[PDB]
């Protein structure tokens, strides 16, 4: 305020901005066979579980 | 006289295709089913009967 005389003038106020893109989108995508559920020796219920672990 | 008036009709009922009689499905062994309700193989043993002796 001293090098200025005593003189003042306003600024202009202003802003920053980042961006939050929610651009990714990610999928599982798989067959269990009615033959092979029928033929192995239990539960296939694990590859669903392993399918939501994976994303 | 009536060329709009009487019906032609169609059977609600098909007529089946006639194919031929299945019998070899009754006539073989079915045991093995049970077991079989899962795998892709059955295995099935036979006894070699112990021989007799004097």
């Amino acid at each position: 305020y001293k090098a200025a005389g005593r003189q003042t003038s306003a600024d202009a106020i202003s802003d920053t901005g980042v961006d939050l893109l929610i651009d990714q989108e990610k999928s599982i995508d798989f067959l269990v066979d009615d033959i092979d559920r029928v033929q192995v020796a239990g539960s296939l219920e694990a590859y669903t579980r392993a399918g939501a672990t994976a994303l | 006289a009536f060329n709009n008036f009487i019906p032609e009709l169609w059977s609600d009922m098909l007529l089946e295709e006639w194919t031929a009689q299945t019998v070899f499905a009754n006539l073989v062994n079915r045991e093995y089913e049970g077991i079989a309700s899962k795998g892709n193989v059955v295995h099935i043993a036979g006894v070699v009967a112990p021989t007799v002796k004097d």
